[PDB]
């Protein structure tokens, strides 16, 4: 993406302090949650039924961290998004059949969950990188779909 | 919100289609799946080849259904009420799609009544098919 | 639809914003202005410089109209009817930019109220401002 | 914008029969009355309270040719409608002040302007070209937005 060296810089610099483990599990369960149409590709992860039946779904956590240690390494490559999420751009389309929408989706919960976390941290030239990192992974995920 | 007017033209031109419903209905699927193909991983137990049987099949059961809808266009939530629930709870098509099909049903009807496609004619259809849209995702969440 | 739950959580979330709305309305604007720079082409004739009091002036006037509509959360399409009026009439905004700001507005109550800004409040709120979007272009056409 | 040459071929076949003066008209016209609130950078073309009144203005026509004339030249560089359409960016932002989504709208009006025309000739598959044409449009012209 097109990405200034301030906005990367500062994309990286509050990433840095991000705890994956738990803001995945947070932001997927909070898209289950928000969305309730996108529980469609999770079934066979249980009760998601409730809020708490989702945010707290060993599943839905332990799923959140895959996702987002995916997204965190793509962060390493914001110049080549396209050849990072190749073969998950495959995996999603061929596969799993998961409608691109749900990226985007996905990226906004995000947004709003770093917000959530950094306070005033989270300023509006923050998530105006935040929200072109975002966009380009859900486009690198859309690539391969055909 | 359809207006007198609006009801009037969907009528006309649906009317027009009478027969070929079903054959518009699959052109339109067949325009929407090659036109955006993210909406193929909606149908991955269909086959989606050209002529497929599937397609032919499910294109009739949407051109009933809009047809449904011309009929009850003052009661289209309890006339689809059956179909926003399944949309909603078992089939759980992304909004945004209710728009890629939405297109490619106005593209096919552009191309078959030529004629009956006025500017007008267009504008109703238009906000006809947003209102089965809105309809048929008003139980999503 | 909102449910009992959803008006419950937008009563109370909105209820501890209190004080700030018209400081978080302009937070949220500098927020679209900033993430979404196509937004800015209806502000025009406006200062879209940080701080500006045209931004903070029309900040408030967002606030007010969404307070209202929570104050309302039983009869928001005649609560608004004359903000939708005048979005669809006089401001003719695309209806995309609707879903900009709200996305905006859902960031900034996060980034002031940790505390509440739970799943299901969160979802509450989501709804809640579609709903008001869908008020305001009601009637576009 | 990424066409095949089969996908070029079938572009540029019925572009060829294009009449730019009246499918110009035709799909600006179209768009005022189907999106009545794109004709907000409109008013000083007049009268616009009808579908008729707008199919026939003498402005809504000279303007549909115009675009569409314009629109025909970046098919001359499909492999950069960006840099073909650069220029026009920045008149639509920065002096027009147009929302790119109308570009959108544009395309989509247009693609239906091209089947009613073309009838049983704008097939599935030609119709797929052209969408991808008139999104490539839309976003090389909402390109230089800032
Ligand atoms: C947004 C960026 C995303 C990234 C980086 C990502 C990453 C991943 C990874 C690394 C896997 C495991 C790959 C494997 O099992 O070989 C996976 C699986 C999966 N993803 Fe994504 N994902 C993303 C978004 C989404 C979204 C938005 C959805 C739908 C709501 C989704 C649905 C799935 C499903 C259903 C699976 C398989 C899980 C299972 O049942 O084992 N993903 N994803
Ligand atoms: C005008 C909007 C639409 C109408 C009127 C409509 C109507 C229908 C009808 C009548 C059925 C058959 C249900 C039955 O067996 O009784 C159906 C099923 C289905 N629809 Fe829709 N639909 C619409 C939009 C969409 C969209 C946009 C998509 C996805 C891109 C979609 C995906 C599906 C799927 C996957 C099925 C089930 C197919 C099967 O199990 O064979 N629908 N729809
Ligand atoms: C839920 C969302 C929204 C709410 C509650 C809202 C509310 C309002 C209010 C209260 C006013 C002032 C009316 C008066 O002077 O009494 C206004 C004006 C205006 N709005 Fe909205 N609006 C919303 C969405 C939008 C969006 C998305 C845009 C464009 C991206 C927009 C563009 C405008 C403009 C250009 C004005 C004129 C203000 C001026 O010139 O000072 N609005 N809106
Ligand atoms: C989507 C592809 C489009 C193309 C290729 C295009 C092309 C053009 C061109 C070549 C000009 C003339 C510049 C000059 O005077 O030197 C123009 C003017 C203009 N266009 Fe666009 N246009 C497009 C879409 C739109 C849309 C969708 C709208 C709004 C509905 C719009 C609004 C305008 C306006 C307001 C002007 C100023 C015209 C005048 O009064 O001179 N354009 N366009």
């Amino acid at each position: 993406v097109h990405l200034t060296p301030e906005e990367k810089s500062a994309v990286t610099a509050l990433w840095g302090k991000v705890n994956v483990d738990e803001v995945g599990g947070e932001a997927l369960g909070r898209l289950l949650v928000v969305y309730p149409w996108t529980q469609r590709f999770f079934e066979s992860f249980g009760d998601l039924s409730t809020p708490d039946a989702v945010m707290g779904n060993p599943k839905v956590k332990a799923h959140g961290k895959k996702v987002l240690g995916a997204f965190s390494d793509g962060l390493a490559h914001l110049d080549n998004l396209k050849g990072t999420f190749a073969t998950l751009s495959e995996l999603h389309c061929d596969k799993l059949h998961v409608d691109p929408e749900n990226f985007r989706l996905l990226g906004n919960v995000l947004v709003c969950v770093l917000a959530h976390h950094f306070g005033k941290e989270f300023t509006p030239p923050v998530q105006a990188a935040y929200q072109k990192v975002v966009a380009g992974v859900a486009n690198a995920l859309a690539h391969k779909y055909h | 919100v359809l207006s007198p007017a609006d009801k009037t033209n969907v009528k006309a031109a649906w009317g027009k289609v009478g027969a070929h419903a079903g054959e518009y209905g699959a052109e339109a699927l067949e325009r929407m799946f090659l036109s955006f193909p993210t909406t193929k991983t909606y149908f991955p137990h269909f086959d989606l080849s050209h002529g497929s049987a599937q397609v032919k099949g499910h294109g009739k059961k949407v051109a009933d259904a809009l047809t449904n809808a011309v009929a009850h266009v003052d009661d289209m939530p309890n006339a689809l009420s059956a179909l926003s629930d399944l949309h909603a709870h078992k089939l759980r098509v992304d909004p945004v799609n209710f728009k890629l099909l939405s297109h490619c049903l106005l593209v096919t009807l552009a191309a078959h009544l030529p004629a009956e496609f006025t500017p007008a004619v267009h504008a109703s259809l238009d906000k006809f098919l947003a209102s089965v849209s809105t309809v048929l995702t008003s139980k999503y969440r």
